[PDB]
């Protein structure tokens, strides 16, 4: 450690005047950094994950350019942020999982994980040596008694489970058009879910979007390992969607 | 005018992104005294200039020992010289205990680079503030490095560190075609004519100013100092 | 504007960002230019490589090291680091073997280092590193593979690659290629044509080229080009230039 | 003495050995992964599933063998995680060879592997006290090891079809088991398509 | 102050007395004398696995519990197997108030195992643990050195021989409820008694958990 | 699990007035089998001396590459040669270092002294010396002291007594060499030659 | 390698080549060192002085002390007698002149007999039970008179006008019993010593103000 | 498995009210099989993570856990009173488990306690 | 905690190099099984090493040698290691184990061709090292080594067929002693060949 910074705004472990935490609240604004925007939706037996695809040069290869990562069999995840953070957390997440099916003999739950990560992440806010990581983290999966699960987690260290939630530039807006879906009616099938998922990012960016620009992954009850749909599926719900 | 906040430390990277300590440590290298080391088909040569307090103190010793086949000659600073040479020998001591054989001059320059990049990089530390010029022996034949306070190795066919070294370097320079064929005799010479550049036009080179260590095929590593030196300096000619 | 939030790798702008990453990717571009293609049945390599003075030896402070037998390397920004992060590599393919008893596969250790340089920029008492560097290989079951990682620590894998001052016009130059159908013995003397005209003659006195490939010609193997290769290349580029 | 003659500790004569029987036997399209029951037990299950297709066999102290076990079984699980691909046996065998001999001075601990992958195929290992490490084409241990291996070793030809191969090892294991006990053998044929337990009883 | 100490203590278990008392035994051995020695229990103990649930028994209370679906029984050491069903039954009730739902037998199993094997067998304390969880009714013995063995039916004790040839004689998967409590009695009895029952029809695996009365 | 084993041999010393005599057989065995016919037992240290030593191979071998490290650390600091006294004395303190698992090897040292005399000094696998005029070790030194004394002179006298100890030592023993090393140390420098036996 | 400097804390893991449990680390390290002194920890023919006899009384004029080499000269101003392992004996002496120098040079002021024994008894006294076997009689003068002292392994240290340790023990001490007297002359001292020494079975030493002397 | 474990008698050449009663001899030699393993639980559980952690994904893991655990335990009280090892207990995983080293012997309540300077300047290495 | 002996591995010097012979059986224990295993390692163009003893000791050497050769030729400054040096550091490797009590049970024999010389060593578990015209040890280490120094006393400079006609012979008497299979590989300035099984 090489001291810390004088000000009310330059350091992690100093109140401002009012009383709140300023570095905390940057680490929340480096997430739009990448210019990516997330949606997760609930259905009645599945849940899905889409995300914007962003291939910028020719010489890239877009195979090793993604975002959907997968934690233990039946976790899916998707980040938003910065690329490094995301993957070091994701290696976290990973070594957290496998030593708690190590330590209690069975598969550790969406929520614990989630809130695993959470109380992690809250260490660095009250230490002045470390400094939060600037990406958010939400996870899909099924439990045995209860259905689907989506839950969500930031870098002051806050989770919370929801029904159909979203992250990046366009939260506002994907926020309030799955707010007035939801209201409307809740009770979906497979189907429905990845057309309502594709409708809200496509009402929001207002763009007409093509099979090579996004990617979704799904989870369901009869089939309860994550999977990461392909080209030909993802063209056929766009076709559906058009028609 | 807007370098003073990012030239205090070596964990700070300037808005133009250099690191202003290290270039500020590598100018430690030119408060020292001139040094020039060159190479043959079989032998390899070291000659420093020595420098003295007064009249009545002895000059300071530039050429050190390292083994049997390896010597240095310091430019710089004089206590990361001595940690530096304790390293060199340490390794080359415990290499030969190993092994029973001769350490590689390459695999011990790679290790001081290695050992001399870590404290450019953390708190609390400093860049060391010294060059170093090796000559040894091994299977490849004769060679000559060159060490720099940024953790940086050359190899080189014949070099000039010091104080007004550019000299040197252009006497080297302009004959170094010469170099692969002389003896030991004439290539001490050549030497000691490429050192005599980085003096003034009036002054020569005595018996106490200077000092010459020779290490090649069959014969070991050996410093000559006061008057083991008037053999090599009989036949110089009145400085062209 | 970032002034008064660039003083360590532990704080954030107002805006959310890191300027300390900025300053060491800034810092990248104060070296010569490097190349790196990918074609159908192999990767090849070609450094500029500037000289200092003739007092130097022919293979002196080279830019391209041999990773493993199957992996090679190359550089650009400080030296030093470069030489560090060519360690680690080395210690981490020697410990993947011995672990597990056959040769690592190439996204493994691009992750593994890629990790590595990313833990430099979290705390106070380092510094992010200054160097940024890419690794090709070629195998029967996989087939050609390239990576670059950054000082940021983000890999992607790639069909060519310009890394140093003058990246952009590499890149236009190699953006005019059908590398996907052609060979190694007609991509080297593209990367030599390439090297060439990216060369400024006037800030840069005089370069020696540097050229190496890894593919089924080398049986799997990273080596140096052999010199009469190289010297075909450079007659081809010359005469190219005019 | 025993400079010249390089006299060696002989692991597997620490203790004498009066457990079960356990043998893995490759046929064409995977490995066949058998053990008897020869005081209370006879309902127990004798195989220990480390992966989908990955299984193992103990033989020595109980608690140190599970132990490994299940610490094999992190391990693997991890790996395959962060590789994403399924994983090899190989990886098994070397993941408990590694702790099978750094502790040979301390644990009693006998594995024999068999599992199946897409790139080599049925393969079955070793790996008995002392940390040895070797793929044979039938593997045997317990205590029949030293009454059934000439038999083994005459009978067995090379690879067969899956029903012959169940046949031939249940054979070898009720030969071993009636040394003179109890009535429970335990099979497993491992494949492409998925293991088939069964079990055999009177 | 005390002049001798520099380094702040810690806790644990205290092996102060080891040699002292390696000599005192030896001498008073020599000489003929008695030194006091460790309560212990032998009782019989026995279980079985009928349709949809657990049923254990002991012969004189001697079964412990674990959470409101597990219970276990011990024999051996009595301050051995009291200490261990006090910790795991501590740590067993953190875990559910954190997670919000009723806990599994593994997660029980797997602790008692890996303490037990952490202490290698000095802490002697055979188990014969039981319960049902979401997945169904479970049953398993775990043994003083750390290896545990899943089955349908166990007996522990000084008498279960008999108890264990009445359970090969007389046992028959999927039996009902009534007949599981006479065959336990019997075996018990073939060696008051004590039995307890742990059945799926009496807990809620849908509401959330809520810490219970001791 | 014996971790010492014991081979044969059997040194000498003899101190003149400006010479020193080292002699030693040349066979390395494990009572029984013969593990080599040509294996000497002297090593040069420096220019004027020489150490001798027998027991165990591997702490000989061991004991010789940390004298001769110890050697090169000393002429590094303190830029000059050590001589014979220096170097019994860091032996000494060498063997006592480890009291409570000994080194199963006899030494012998001999060399010239600052006056330019001879010295002989003769130790034990503890540390404890002493200096000497004619010193006999290995296995048979028991029954080869009374001869020597009973039995300062010239070199050539002393030659001739030295061929003739081992001569008729070798027949009366199981673990002498087919070969015999003698090294003489005078102000000149050091020579050595072979004797067949 | 900066990262793993910062934590000054060097473990196997973070060294080179590691791999599994181990690996090729307990292999790296096979160097002959740079500069310590220790003994090692525990697990042929030693060397031990059997038929030795030795003697020592003080009386006004100083300390004499008589053997059959077998006296260590510490200083000019002390002396010690060795009796069991010859190179516990001269190991251990020679660390107590050490200090004993120590402590002039430190001081400006010769050591005292009680002082030196002290340290010589703490010293051996470490070792309780290894193995080490000695017994050590020191002589000398300090600003109190002459003195004499016991010391051995056991950690007995015990002060005396007259000690005898060897096989003659018996013999010598009963002769020399019946002769004692502390108003001797130097002769008649002198000529007790040689018949306790004669009728044990010839050394001789005098301590005086300013340093012992050989007699014979 | 995080419960097995895998010549130092220098001589003063490089207060005796402060320590006593101790002999080499004694300490050669543990007194119990479960001594040395009970002490030293926790550093060969973080060797044992480490080991396989730095197998699995590389070395950047093993390094990232240990600064900050540094980092973390360089804001405790002074040695001569109780910390709570809060932020400690949640980084290591041990923030929901009830181990033997808590209800045994509390070390909170200890019956022996040196003086303060003392244990400051034996923590920094000064004596 | 019982003992029993090793496989024996056969080693001679011919004119041109060196030529060793070992068996394939497995061990003369309990694990007698185990057969059809090879003990004959490849360390680099100019040196082989034949191992008698513990298998996973073997197997454990093997892997930390092939390592370092790997890493030394990575480099590619032109240097590699001799068979003095790989003799040198497995002596300091055995008596650095032996001193802790942890010894490694092995008993090995080097042979390797540079600039011209053939070279021949031994090493044991506890540190003895020396060098010889010809070795044999392992079960029959007595009846072989009188007979091969002889014969090799006789004529001490020999051709590839006689050494290699001697070794056959000498492992067909071992064979004779008590009653199959072994391999023989040879350093010469080609390189290193081995043939088996046989």
């Amino acid at each position: 450690s090489r001291g810390s910074s004088a000000g009310f705004d330059r350091h992690i472990t100093i109140f401002s005047p009012e009383g709140r935490l300023y570095q905390v609240e940057y680490a929340f604004k480096a997430i739009n950094q990448g210019g990516l925007t997330s949606v997760a939706v609930r259905g009645k037996d599945c849940a899905v994950i889409v995300t914007q695809k962003k291939v910028p040069d020719k010489l890239l290869d877009s195979s090793t350019v993604t975002h959907l990562f997968k934690i233990t069999e039946n976790i899916g995840c998707v980040m938003t942020g910065m690329t490094a953070d995301s993957r070091s957390q994701v290696q976290r997440a990973r070594y957290e999982a496998a030593n708690w099916k190590y330590k209690y003999g069975y598969e550790i739950p969406v929520d614990m994980l989630c809130k695993r990560i959470a109380d992690i992440s809250q260490v660095y806010t009250q230490n002045a040596e470390m400094r939060p990581l600037g990406c958010c983290m939400i996870l899909i999966g099924i439990d045995e008694e209860q259905g689907p699960q989506v839950y969500k987690c930031d870098p002051a260290g806050y989770y919370c489970g929801f029904k159909a939630t979203a992250a990046g530039v366009k939260q506002t807006e994907s926020t309030s058009f799955l707010e007035k879906k939801v209201k409307k009616k809740f009770d979906w099938t497979f189907e429905q879910t990845v057309e309502t998922a594709i409708t809200c990012l496509s009402t929001v960016l207002s763009i007409d979007f093509k099979p090579s620009e996004i990617e979704v992954g799904v989870v369901t009850v009869e089939n309860p390992k994550f999977r990461i749909l392909t080209e030909a599926e993802i063209d056929a719900h766009l076709v559906a969607l058009a028609e | 005018m807007f370098r003073n906040q990012y030239d205090n430390d070596v964990t700070v990277w300037s808005p133009q992104g250099r690191i202003h300590q290290i270039e500020y440590a590598m100018e430690a290298v030119k408060q020292g005294s001139a040094t020039v080391g060159l190479k043959s088909k079989t032998h390899a040569v070291l000659v420093a200039l020595k420098r003295a307090q007064s009249e009545l103190a002895a000059h300071q010793k530039k050429i050190l020992h390292v083994d049997n086949h390896i010597g240095i000659s310091i430019a710089g600073l004089t206590a990361d010289a001595r940690l530096l040479c304790n390293f060199m020998r340490q390794e080359c001591l415990d290499s030969r205990f190993v092994f029973d054989r001769p350490l590689p001059v390459s695999r011990l320059v790679s290790l001081i680079g290695s050992k001399t990049q870590i404290p450019t990089q953390r708190y609390g530390r400093r860049p060391y503030g010294v060059g170093l010029l090796i000559a040894g022996y091994d299977d490849m034949g004769p060679h000559i490095f060159q060490t720099c306070p940024s953790a940086n190795y050359f190899d080189c066919r014949a070099m000039s560190i010091g104080a007004r070294s550019q000299s040197a370097r252009t006497y080297l320079e302009r004959h170094m075609s010469e170099f692969m064929e002389c003896n030991l005799n004439e290539l001490v010479k050549h030497g000691l004519r490429a050192l005599r550049e980085t003096l003034p036009a009036e002054q020569d080179l005595t018996t106490k100013n200077v000092s010459i260590g020779i290490v090649g095929k069959d014969l070991e590593f050996t410093i000559y100092d006061d008057d083991d030196v008037s053999p090599f300096l009989e036949g110089l000619e009145e400085r062209p | 504007i970032g002034t008064g939030y660039d003083l360590s790798a532990s704080t954030f702008s107002p805006d959310g960002r890191v300027f300390q990453v900025e300053y060491a990717m800034k810092a990248v571009e104060n070296s010569s230019t490097a190349i790196g293609i990918r074609c159908k049945d192999g990767v090849v390599f070609g450094v500029e490589k500037l000289v200092l003075s003739k007092l130097y030896e022919e293979g002196s402070n080279k830019r391209l090291f041999n990773v493993d037998r199957h992996v090679g390397m190359a550089v650009a920004g400080l030296l030093a680091d470069a030489r560090s992060l060519a360690d680690i590599a080395r210690e981490e393919a020697s410990n993947f073997r011995s672990n597990f008893g056959y040769n690592i596969p190439l996204k493994h250790l691009a992750d593994r280092v890629a990790m590595y340089v990313h833990a430099y920029t979290l705390y106070s008492a380092v510094r992010p590193f200054g160097c940024s560097f890419m690794l090709g290989s070629y195998s029967v079951n996989d087939g050609a593979q390239l990576y670059m990682i950054d000082p940021s620590g983000v890999s992607y894998g790639y069909w060519g690659c310009a890394i140093g001052k003058a990246r952009q016009a590499a890149k236009t130059e190699i953006e005019k290629l059908q590398m996907k159908e052609m060979t190694c013995r007609d991509i080297v003397k593209e990367v030599a044509k390439i090297i060439y005209i990216v060369h400024d003659e006037v800030k840069d006195k005089a370069f020696e080229l540097e050229l190496s490939w890894v593919g089924e010609l080398t049986n799997g193997r990273h080596e140096i080009v052999p010199k009469d290769i190289r010297e075909e290349a450079e007659k081809y580029a010359k005469e190219s230039l005019k | 003495a025993w400079g010249p003659e390089a006299f060696t500790p002989d692991w597997e004569s620490r203790e004498v050995s009066t457990g079960t029987t356990i043998m893995a036997v490759q046929f064409d399209g995977g490995v066949v992964l058998g053990a008897d029951s020869r005081i209370a037990n006879r309902v127990t299950d004798k195989l220990t599933p480390i992966h989908d297709r990955i299984f193992c066999c103990r033989s020595g102290s109980a608690a140190d063998t599970q132990a490994v076990a299940d610490a094999v079984t992190y391990q693997l699980g991890f790996h395959s995680i962060e590789l994403n691909e399924p994983p090899l046996v190989h990886t098994a065998a070397s993941l408990f060879k590694e702790m099978c001999y750094r502790y040979r001075e301390d644990l009693m601990a006998g594995i024999i592997i068999a599992g199946w992958d897409p790139q080599e195929g049925g393969q079955g290992y070793s790996v008995p006290m002392g940390g040895m490490m070797v793929r044979q084409s039938f593997a045997i241990g317990g205590s029949g090891s030293s009454y059934i291996y000439g038999y083994v070793d005459a009978t067995y030809r090379e690879g067969m079809t899956k029903e012959e191969c169940l046949q031939f090892t249940a054979n070898a294991l009720a030969l071993a088991m009636e040394r003179d006990s109890g009535g429970v053998i335990r099979l497993a044929a491992i494949a492409e398509s998925g293991v088939e337990r069964q079990v055999l009883l009177g | 102050a005390a002049v001798s100490v520099y380094a702040p203590p810690v806790g644990g278990f205290s092996f102060d007395n080891c040699r002292r008392n390696a000599v005192l035994e030896a001498d008073f051995a020599k000489r003929g004398y008695k030194l006091p020695k460790v309560r212990k229990t032998g009782t019989t103990i026995a279980g079985v696995v009928y349709k949809d649930g657990i049923v254990l028994g002991a012969d004189t209370s001697k079964i412990h519990f674990i959470s409101p679906n597990i219970y276990c029984c011990g024999a051996g050491t009595a301050a051995d197997t009291d200490m261990t069903t006090q910790l795991i039954s501590s740590n067993l009730e953190l875990h559910s108030l954190s997670t919000g739902r009723l806990p599994r037998v593994v997660t029980a199993n797997r602790m008692l195992k890996q303490m037990l094997f952490r202490y290698q067998g000095y802490i002697g304390a055979a188990l014969v643990l039981g319960g049902v969880d979401v997945t169904g009714p479970h049953l398993y013995s775990i043994y003083p050195h750390g290896s545990t063995d899943k089955l349908p039916y166990v007996t522990m004790g000084s008498g279960s021989l008999a108890a264990m040839a009445v359970f090969e004689d007389k046992f028959r998967p999927d039996m009902e409820e009534e007949e599981a409590k006479n065959l336990v009695s019997e075996a018990i009895a073939a060696g008051n008694i004590d039995l307890c029952v742990i059945s799926k029809n009496k807990l809620d695996f849908l509401r959330p958990y809520t810490v219970p009365n001791k | 699990f014996s971790p010492y084993v014991f081979n044969g041999g059997t040194i000498l010393a003899i101190a003149g007035e400006d010479f020193a005599i080292v002699a030693s057989d040349t066979r390395l065995s494990e009572g029984f089998s013969i593990h080599t016919r040509d294996s000497p037992k002297c090593y040069k240290l420096t220019d004027k001396t020489v150490i001798g030593c027998s027991g165990f191979h591997g702490d000989c071998l061991t004991l010789t590459k940390i004298i001769e490290a110890r050697l090169k650390m000393y002429k590094h600091s303190n830029n000059k040669a050590m001589t014979t006294g220096a170097i019994a004395a860091m032996l000494s303190t060498i063997l006592y270092s480890r009291r409570f698992f000994p080194y199963y090897v006899y030494n012998i040292i001999g060399g010239l002294d600052e006056e330019g005399k001879g010295a002989v000094y003769s130790f034990d696998p503890v540390g404890s010396y002493q200096r000497d005029s004619f010193k006999a070790g290995g296995s048979a030194s028991a029954m080869l002291q009374p001869l020597l004394d009973n039995q300062p002179l010239s070199l050539d006298r002393a030659m001739r007594l030295v061929k003739d100890v081992f001569i008729s030592a070798a027949e009366r023993d199981v673990y002498t060499g087919d070969a015999l090393r003698i090294c003489i140390v005078t102000k000149e420098g050091i020579r050595e030659e072979t004797v067949s036996l | 390698m900066a990262l793993a400097s910062v934590l000054e804390r060097p473990l196997p893991v973070n060294q080179r080549g590691f791999f599994g449990l181990g690996g090729r680390a307990d292999l790296l390290d096979l160097g002959p060192g740079s500069l310590s002194d220790g003994l090692s920890l525990a697990a042929p023919g030693i060397e031990m002085l059997h038929g030795t006899t030795t003697l020592a009384f003080k009386f006004r004029h100083g300390v004499i002390v008589a053997a059959d080499k077998k006296v260590i000269e510490i200083n000019p101003y002390l002396l010690g007698t060795m009796a069991g392992g010859a190179a516990d004996c001269s190991f251990w002496e020679r660390l107590l002149a050490r200090q004993c120098r120590i402590y002039e040079l430190r001081n400006k002021e010769r050591i005292s007999v009680a002082a030196a024994s002290k340290l010589l008894a703490n010293m051996v006294y470490q070792y309780k039970g290894m193995g080490l076997s000695m017994g050590t009689m020191i002589c000398g003068w300090d600003k109190r008179g002459p003195g004499l002292y016991y010391v051995d392994s056991e950690g007995n240290r015990i002060s005396g006008a007259t000690f005898s340790v060897g096989s003659g023990s018996v013999y010598a001490y009963g002769v020399m019993d019946r002769g004692y007297s502390y108003d001797l002359e130097v002769e008649q001292a002198y000529d007790l010593a040689r018949r306790a020494i004669y009728q044990a079975t010839v050394n001789l030493y005098h301590v005086r103000e300013d340093g012992w002397i050989r007699v014979s | 498995m995080n419960a097995r474990g895998l010549d130092s008698i220098p001589v003063t050449e490089l207060d005796l009210l402060r320590k006593g009663f101790s002999c080499v001899k004694n300490e050669l030699l543990p007194s119990h099989p479960l001594e040395l393993s009970e002490k030293n639980f926790q550093l060969n559980q973080d060797k044992m993570n480490f080991s396989t952690l730095r197998n699995i994904q590389g070395l950047f893991a093993p390094l990232k856990l240990q600064m900050e655990f540094k980092a973390v335990q360089q804001v405790q009280r002074l040695p001569f009173l109780s910390s709570s090892n809060l932020s400690l207990d949640v980084l290591r995983g041990n923030d929901e488990t009830i181990g033997f080293e808590d209800i045994l012997n509390d070390p909170s309540q200890s019956e022996v306690m040196g003086e303060p300077h003392l244990m400051v300047e034996y923590k920094l290495g000064l004596l | 905690n019982p003992m029993v002996t090793g496989t024996s591995v056969l080693g001679v010097k011919f004119e041109g190099g060196v030529v060793i012979a070992a068996d394939m059986l497995g061990s003369y224990g309990s694990l007698a099984r185990f057969r059809n295993i090879s003990r004959i390692m490849r360390v680099n163009n100019s040196t082989m090493l034949g191992a008698s003893g513990d298998y996973a000791d073997f197997q454990y050497l093997k892997q930390v040698l092939g390592q370092m050769v790997i890493d030394e030729e990575l480099l590619g400054d032109g240097h590699s290691y001799s068979p003095r040096a790989i003799h040198s550091w497995l002596t300091r490797a055995m008596y650095s184990r032996r001193s802790k009590m942890n010894p490694l049970w092995n008993t090995m024999v080097i042979g390797g061709y540079a600039d011209g010389e053939s070279f021949l060593g031994y090493v044991d578990m506890l540190g003895v090292a020396y060098e010889a015209p010809s070795l044999a040890t392992g079960y029959g280490a007595y009846l072989a080594q009188p007979l091969l120094r002889e014969v090799l006393e006789k004529q001490p400079v020999l051709s590839q067929t006689e050494a290699r006609d001697l070794v056959e012979r000498c492992m067909r008497v071992l064979y004779y002693r008590d009653a199959n299979r072994f391999q023989t590989a040879t350093v010469t300035e080609k390189g290193v060949e081995i043939e088996g099984p046989l």
